[PDB]
RNA sequence: UACCUAAUCAGAAAGCCACGGCUAACUACGUGCCAGCAGCCGCGGUAAUACGUAGGUGGCAAGCGUUAUCCGGAAUUAUU
RNA sequence: AUGGAGAGUUUGAUCCUGGCUCAGGAUGAACGCUGGCGGCGUGCCUAAUACAUGCAAGUCGAGCGAACGUUAGCGGCGGACGGGUGAGUAACACGUGGAUAACCUACCUAUAAGACUGGGAUAACUUCGGGAAACCGUAGCUAAUACCGGAUAAUAUAGAAAGACACUUAUAGAUGGAUCCGCGCUGCAUUAGCUAGUUGGUAAGGUAACGGCUUACCAAGGCAACGAUGCAUAGCCGACCUGAGAGGGUGAUCGGCCACACUGGAACUGAGACACGGUCCAGACUCCUACGGGAGGCAGCAGUAGGGAAUCUUCCGCAAUGGGCGAAAGCCUGACGGAGCAACGCCG
RNA sequence: UAAGGAACUCGGCAAAAUGACCCCGUAACUUCGGGAGAAGGGGUGCUCUUUAGGGUUAACGCCCAGAAGAGCCGCAGUGAA
């Protein structure tokens, strides 16, 4: 009756629309483009801030992969 | 070549031959293997009617109705004691035990069992051999 | 909703409940995060609150309450009055 | 936290800094009761300290980073 | 244009694989027989179980022909292969199931059983 | 509606088996290699209390004979 | 050492090795029945026997649009968990440890956290051609603690939507899995052998991890007796008898785990599956029939059919013990409880 | 030469199938030679790249085709005998 979104949702949440999924990846895909282009969006590391108004404020990524780009980000400066 | 051996004979356990054969049978038809379900009586189809006459140490005339069980198996089959059933082509169950010193039959017929019960000649049982009528 | 559920082990129709910090998610035989010794309610014996909630003190803090409905159980373990 | 002494017997000796070390295990019958043994095969990334039949080596916990190589160290308890 | 010694292939699940025209019923001198025809055969090939082994001599009914039928209103439909389901004595088929397409001058034949379980009917 | 000493109406421990036995167990008839009995014994071609009925007897326990499943039996791939 | 241990069987009696015909208890039991009364328990053991069923479990504004605390239905939320039978892994799968320079640790509640910053808008409401149901058309929309990244803390040394008189980066309280070896695993004589990147080498990645995963290349009769390699196939354990101990057994219970979900196979946004009643694809099945369709749990309960010398009612309730919904309240439950059940042992 | 495929006939008589190269695969039996081309299953045109086979050759010029790809065309590529 309840449907399930937090025991086993492994397939749950893999089942919808994946447009949002696919529009983030597209976003994500300048992560060694831009860092070879020398672009401004990973600059300034004081932010990435990047850890008191951007995870909460607005925010749709991965955990560990993100976590992995949100070590040398927002840490740098 | 280079085929020798190495590990040498153990200690085996003596041949053995499972007695009562008719017990721990069950022929498969999807699979046409005898499925052993350790059953320690099956059916029966009486079709034919014996009549050992000569033997040794009998000195009477005999007999051995053999009947087929189920799981395709023919065994000679014997009803012992005075019952004489009058149905034939009918289901009869395998009385668990079997015969001494008798060349022939190597098995004995449960009385009664979905068959002709016996005769009320006998009332010394009130047990076995189709027995019934308890006298008051 | 982690709270001290009574892990209901033993015999049938005479569990051994045990009062242990386990979750809401996982009912009877679940996973213990703190264990708090055992209670004894044979009413039989003297030794019967034989609870040993000492490192159940951290859990107390971000989820601990009641799971098996015990006030009373849990009013012999007075670590309140102090915050 | 700190590592182990996987010291043993390197037998196999192969190229490109790798070679395969012997260690020792005790076995017994629970139920039977009869004593025998057991040697367990780790490789160590090596340079020249660690020869082959004879000579001993220590070897230390340390990151695999090879196909077989569970342990590391050139420390060698002996030298054939 | 089915006539003797044609080896037609059946079309449901009653166990036959192929069979041979042995004689066409509809009077005597009759050559061919066409879609809507009632001819007697025999099993050359079938399949391990169901109800017909081979060598039997049952009764079957055409559904498909390469030489297709002509319609009233001046239309044709001719098929890949020919085909025929085993029916019973009151037009009954003797399977339970039927393959590929269906003929629609079956149901002049008052065969509404066989038509009624054919995936498709043109 | 446990054990219950209470009203205290009268609501019933029978049984089946060996009985010459082996193995704690029987008398008369009827049988008489006809049938029964029938693990071990065997008892049936005449005096089978071994048979079948009656009076029974030894056992045990609300019952009794039966079928397939470990070990007393006994070391029996030995291992003591 | 609470300290086993009859015969026959062979002359006309015999000893002596040897094997069981045979002086007993056990008998998940049924049984022909003479089965007074009962506390308690097991009961398709014969049966992963086929399939009509009663049938999984409903909800919520402290945060929003009926006529009248949530009443409009969106959003938080077990269908995989209660369960069911155990053919299925001759083996870390379970039984059984430290552990992890084989390690992830999503997760569950407290505090930092100032309700910040880009927002339109969303189901209901409903403009709604038809269709036997077997589905397109005509389409505007309106919400909600539904909801949107960069510059100011975390491996540097390149913060929000709002609670009553909710809250978010950091993390704690907490939390689920992958792993090393030490442990359970048949023999063939009427088979006597098996791995070749078998045996070790490092580099294209990425997941609980090194990585013989592939990465460049690497040996001869080498591996293997440790029968590896063939089979045997079984759900594993905590257990009960047992020689008197020396020996020997080693699972019905009842819970953990490991499975399964007509048959397979490939994929599918929200928090940890292959899903006991979501997908698609195929196959042989289920049945009615507007020519199109629906498909099957009965592997959730109780039944019709199966052959069982050998086994539970298509009965009441959520007392309670539950957990999931859910500011309370509300609200869920063939989970579970109570009655039919047979000498199933009742011993009085 | 439409459907069919020995129903013809004393009898598959006479047609019709098969066929060259290249690659894979090959049974019973056996006097160990054989059976065996057993059976059976694939491939073949033209253009451009590559990097390489004996070379006429320094040469992989050029050419005989060895591989390895990428293309183009027809109903059909030992397109005939």
């Amino acid at each position: 009756k309840s449907a399930i979104k937090r025991v086993k949702t492994t397939e749950k949440a893999e089942a919808r629309n994946i447009s949002q999924k696919s529009a983030m990846r597209t976003a994500v895909k300048n992560a060694k483009t831009a860092v070879s282009n020398n672009a401004d969006n990973k600059n300034e590391l004081v932010s990435l801030v990047k850890l008191v108004d951007k995870a909460a404020q607005s925010n749709l990524i991965h955990s560990n992969k993100a976590d992995r780009i949100k070590s040398q980000l927002m840490t740098a400066n | 070549p280079t085929i020798n051996q190495l590990v040498r004979k153990p200690r085996q356990s003596k041949i053995k031959k499972s007695d009562s054969p008719a017990l721990n049978k069950g022929f498969n038809s999807k699979k046409k293997k005898f499925t052993d379900l350790n059953s320690p009586q099956k059916r029966g189809v009486c079709t034919r009617v014996g009549t050992m006459t000569p033997k040794k140490p009998n000195s009477a005339l005999r007999k051995y109705a053999r009947v087929r069980l189920s799981n395709n198996i023919e065994i000679n089959a014997y009803i012992p004691g005075i019952g004489h059933n009058l149905q034939e082509h009918s289901v009869v169950l395998v009385r668990g035990g079997r015969v001494k010193d008798l060349p022939g039959v190597r098995y004995h017929i449960v009385r009664g069992a979905l068959d002709t019960s016996g005769v009320d000649g006998r009332r010394q049982g009130r047990s076995l051999y189709g027995t019934k009528k308890p006298k008051n | 909703a982690v709270k001290i559920r009574l892990t209901r082990l033993g015999s049938k129709r005479n569990p051994f409940y045990r009062i242990v910090v386990a979750d809401a998610r996982s009912p009877r035989d679940g996973r213990i995060i703190e264990q708090i010794g055992t209670y004894n309610p044979t009413s039989a014996n003297a030794p019967e609150i034989k609870v040993d909630e000492a490192l159940a003190l951290k859990w107390l803090n971000d989820g601990a309450k009641p799971t098996d409905t015990v006030h009373n159980i849990l009013s012999k373990e007075g670590i309140m009055k102090k915050f | 936290n700190d590592r182990k002494v996987y010291v043993g017997k390197v037998v196999s000796d192969k190229m490109d800094k790798t070679i395969t070390v012997l260690v020792e295990t005790y076995k017994t019958h629970k139920l039977y009761g009869k004593r025998v043994k057991y040697s367990k095969k780790y490789k160590t990334h090596d340079e020249n300290n660690s020869a082959k039949l004879g000579d001993i080596v220590k070897i230390q916990e340390t990151r695999p980073l090879s196909a077989t190589k569970r342990f590391r160290l050139v420390e060698i308890v002996e030298e054939s | 244009m089915i006539q003797q010694e044609t080896r037609l292939k059946v079309a449901d699940n009653s166990g036959a694989r192929e069979v041979l025209t042995i004689k066409v019923l509809g009077g005597s001198g009759r050559k061919t027989a066409n879609i809507g025809d009632v001819i007697v055969c025999t099993v050359k090939n079938a399949t391990p179980g169901g109800v017909v082994k081979k060598g039997d001599v049952v009764k079957a009914v055409i559904v498909r022909t390469k030489s297709g039928v002509r319609r009233n209103d001046g239309s044709y439909i001719k098929f890949d292969e020919n085909a025929c389901v085993i029916i019973r004595d009151d037009k009954g088929p003797r399977g339970t199931r039927i393959f590929g397409p269906v003929a629609r001058e079956l149901r002049e034949g008052n065969f509404m059983k066989i038509v009624s379980l054919a995936p498709e009917v043109l």
